[PDB]
Formats: C-alpha cells, sequence, structure tokens
C-alpha cells in the first residue's frame, strides 16, 4: 500500500497518466484493492492530461471497490476541472460537496474562481471572490493570483494596478506568474509606459532569479544559441512540481509575450512546453483529424497555438481539421458557441484564412474545416515588435 | 398415496452529468 500509494503521487504529479494506469492494473491482477488515496493519485494524472472521461471512470470505481473518496479527491477534480473551464462540472462538486458534510475550504474557492475565470464568466468569479469574504476564510496568495487573472483578462487596467500593487504591500513578493499576468493587461491597452515600467522592476530583481531571467529573454536579450541554454536552465527547475504549475507558468508568459507583440518568441516558448509534456492534449495528427485543442490555454496562448497550427496546415489529407475551444458538458448547448473562447478562435481565424472555418451543427465546441474546403485554402506572420 | 414416490455493476458507474 504504501509503495503503489507513493508512485502514484508522482504520476499524478507529473501527470503520467500511462504509467497510473498500469499500476492500477497491476494492483487488479494481484487481487489487490487500492486504497482511496491510491485512486485519487490517479484521478489527479488524467486531469493532468485533460482526459476528463477517464477521470470519471476512476472516480465511479472508487465507489464499486469501496474506496470512498476522501477531500483530496474532490480537489484533484476541481483542479482538473478549473483548467479546462469545466464550470458546469465544478458546481456538481459543490453540490456535491455541501450534501457530502464537506465545508467550503480555501482551496475549493481557488478552483471556483479559476473554473469561472477559464469559462468566460467574469461575472461570476468575482462574485465567488466577493461571496468568499463573506464567509471569513482566509485568501492565500494563489487566490490573489486567481482574482488578478481575471482581471486581467477582462481588460481592467486600474482594477489590477490596485489589486498587484496589495500583493506587495504585505512583502510576498509576488510570483512570475502575476507579473506576466501584469505585462498582459498593460499589453492589450498598449500601455508600453507601464510595461518598460515593470520589466526594470524584474530585470534587477537581487532576490528571485526566476523573474530575472524570464524578464531578461521576454526582451530578447536571451534570443542566442548559448543565452537560451539559461532560460532552459530555468525552465527545467520549475519543472519539478509537475504539470500543474507549468500550465499556469506557460499560460501567463504566452499571454504576456502575444501582447507585447513578442509572436515569433511565443512560438518558441510554446515549442519548448510540449517537448516537457506541458499541453499534452494540444495537437493531434492522424489520417481522420487535424485538431488544435485550446480549452485550457489563455488568450495569449491560444493565438500561439492557432498560429503554430495554421502554418503546420499549409505544409502539408485528414477527413478534418478542427479547433476544440469548448471541452465538456457545455458542448451540447448553444452557450458554448458564445463562450469567450469559442468566439475568439472564430474571430482569429475569420481574419486569416477567410471563411474556411464554420462551426459544427452537432458540436457547440468546434470550428471545422472539410476536407474538400481544406483543398481551397505562413499563413499568420510571427514578428517580435 | 400423498407418499408415493417421495410425495453490482450498472452502479456507481453513471453519467457524471
Amino acid at each position: 500500500m504504501e509503495t503503489y500509494e507513493g508512485i502514484i503521487f508522482a504520476c499524478g504529479k507529473g501527470g503520467l497518466h500511462e504509467d497510473a494506469r498500469k499500476i492500477l492494473q497491476y494492483m487488479t491482477a494481484k487481487d489487490v484493492v487500492p486504497s482511496s488515496k491510491a485512486y485519487t493519485g490517479v484521478i489527479e494524472a488524467f486531469g493532468q492530461a485533460a482526459l476528463y472521461e477517464e477521470a470519471l471512470v476512476a472516480f465511479n470505481t472508487m465507489h464499486e471497490v469501496g474506496s470512498n473518496p476522501s477531500i483530496e479527491t474532490f480537489h484533484s477534480l476541481l483542479y482538473s476541472f478549473a483548467r479546462g473551464g469545466l464550470f458546469k462540472e465544478s458546481e456538481v462538486i459543490l453540490s456535491r460537496l455541501v450534501n457530502s458534510g464537506i465545508p467550503r475550504n480555501r482551496d475549493t474557492f481557488n478552483a471556483t474562481i479559476e473554473a469561472y475565470k477559464q469559462g468566460g464568466k467574469f461575472e461570476e468569479a468575482v462574485k465567488t471572490y466577493v461571496d468568499m469574504e463573506k464567509s471569513r476564510c482566509d485568501p492565500d496568495e494563489r487566490t490573489l493570483e486567481a482574482v488578478l487573472s481575471v482581471y486581467s483578462c477582462a481588460r481592467l487596467v486600474d482594477e489590477c494596478r490596485e489589486q498587484f500593487e496589495e500583493m506587495k504591500a504585505s512583502d510576498i513578493l509576488p510570483s512570475i506568474m502575476c507579473y506576466c499576468m501584469m505585462l498582459s493587461v498593460y499589453g492589450k491597452t498598449e500601455s508600453w509606459d507601464d510595461v518598460n515600467e515593470l520589466l526594470e522592476e524584474m530585470l534587477s530583481n537581487r532576490v528571485s532569479n526566476i523573474h530575472q531571467v524570464i524578464g531578461q529573454m521576454i526582451k530578447g536579450n536571451y534570443d542566442d544559441d548559448s543565452n537560451w541554454q539559461i532560460v532552459e536552465y530555468v525552465l527545467d527547475k520549475l519543472n519539478s512540481e509537475g504539470c500543474g504549475l507549468g500550465i499556469r507558468f506557460y499560460n501567463a508568459l504566452l499571454d504576456a509575450l502575444w501582447w507585447l507583440g513578442q509572436k515569433e518568441r511565443a512560438a518558441r516558448v510554446l515549442n519548448e512546453a510540449t517537448k516537457r509534456g506541458i499541453f499534452p492534449e494540444l495537437f493531434r495528427k492522424n489520417k481522420l483529424v487535424w485538431s488544435v485543442d485550446v480549452h485550457r490555454m489563455s488568450e495569449g496562448g491560444m493565438y500561439t497555438a492557432l498560429s503554430v497550427w495554421l502554418n503546420d496546415l499549409s505544409d502539408i489529407l485528414p477527413q478534418l481539421a478542427v479547433v476544440v475551444s469548448v471541452r465538456g458538458q457545455l458542448e451540447k448547448s448553444s452557450a458554448a458557441r458564445e463562450s469567450p473562447i469559442t468566439r475568439a478562435a472564430f474571430s482569429f481565424l475569420q481574419d486569416h484564412v477567410s471563411s474556411s472555418f464554420s462551426f459544427t451543427g452537432w458540436n457547440g465546441g468546434r470550428i471545422m474545416c472539410q476536407r474538400s474546403q481544406l483543398k481551397q485554402l505562413n499563413i499568420v506572420a510571427l514578428t517580435n515588435s | 398415496g400423498t407418499g408415493f414416490n417421495k410425495g453490482d455493476i450498472l452502479f456507481y458507474h453513471r453519467e457524471f452529468c
């Protein structure tokens, strides 16, 4: 029990779903009933790879073997759903947590804000933060980062200033993720004065090494063959808290680069993430489907993903080219086609390949291009400002 | 006379919805 749970935790931490599945099969093949904690590690790994179907099967199997889910199990699902913006499934857990006798802790509130944010529900995201303070609790550093992303996403420059300065008002030294979100909201409004003001703060950074290297590489100082090894050195050091922290770091970084005009640099940063296992669902290239999955990405990251995907399309035929913007129960509804990600991807595709990618009549969160229309198709310019 | 001739799958496997 101790060895099985130890290995599965590592698989769930690093998002190695294939290894986690084999440990579960090995335990069953030896007539061993895995513990409730062991299944939670398997559920964690599937959520790291956006394999929601296999994650909910393991959750279903927990009750079958009598290993009822613990509080940590309902957190593995919430963080898995939060990254994809599946607030419909997040509310199912929340409506289940109140019935299961589990009070809402702080971690539950953070996932709720993150799920609503990624799902485009900006009004409901701040309401959770509004209702969180009424219930007392104690917002942590990620909660401040959770609500800062909401304001940064909906282009609130003055709200983002107040949120960001208060982070350092308590001598917290906000992480590199919050700095990259400041660059996005300043880069979205073309506020080039504030961008240079924040960059000089990240250039000195005598205390934190990651801010210095990442801040330097954004400006383009580290774009040399030998000078890209230092940037890679930081990425390998950050590639030790698992895929959970990595996806948050790359989403903010690509968002900052795209809004600052460093669109060619964002292409190489995304290429650095994929080889490290980040965004394993991003691309599929077989004879049937050529797909790009952007439901767990930021707006800047999605644009970078589409730009590379479109350029690679023109190089080469599959039966279909699809863009997965909504991946959940919201697909079977009209709300998915009104999602901010779905509209942004379609708007991005409209003025890059003319009217070649149209919606689907059978799914709200898909943007397809038939094989016949693929014949009638760089397509996107990737340059640094 | 009357003595003659000796007289759970499909559970916990539903749609999450």
